[PDB]
């Protein structure tokens, strides 16, 4: 579109998307931690008498 | 054996568990590294008295007898 204000909005999305591709992957690190903690909680609380 | 009457007294080993005897129906087993429960799983509160020595009792009997 000839409107610079219109493209200005579509360009902000592309710049946001440019970073979301990166930051959204740190949720993978959250899973690996949460999954690693749940195992430690099961082992540390495992039965020993 | 019945579930022991709820008793909040407990002893921690590794970390504070915040044991609540009212949060579970059956009391979970005591793991060595987690908790030790209070003594007397099946116990009540009573009042008792020691029995004085026999020779001390005979001196008390002789005093009352000589008294009356
Ligand atoms: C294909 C089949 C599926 C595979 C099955 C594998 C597991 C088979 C288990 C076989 C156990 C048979 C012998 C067990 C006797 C010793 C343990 C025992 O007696 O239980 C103790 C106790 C229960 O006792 P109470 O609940 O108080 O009951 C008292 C009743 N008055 O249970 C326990 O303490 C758990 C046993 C100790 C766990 C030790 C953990 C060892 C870690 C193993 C991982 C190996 C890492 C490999 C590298």
């Amino acid at each position: 579109y000839i409107s610079s204000v219109a493209e200005m909005m579509f360009d902000y999305t592309a710049c946001l998307v440019f970073y979301i591709r990166i930051l959204a992957q740190w949720i993978r690190v959250v899973l690996m931690v949460v999954t690693f903690i749940s195992l430690s909680h099961y082992v540390s609380d495992f039965d020993i008498t | 054996a019945p579930n022991p009457y709820p008793n909040g007294i407990h002893f921690d080993r590794v970390f504070p568990t915040h044991y609540d005897p009212l949060a579970e129906t059956n009391r979970t087993k005591a793991n060595l590294q987690l908790i030790k429960y209070a003594p007397g799983n099946y116990s009540t509160l009573v009042v008792t008295s020691e029995k004085l020595p026999r020779p001390c009792i005979r001196t008390i009997q002789n005093y009352r007898r000589c008294q009356m």
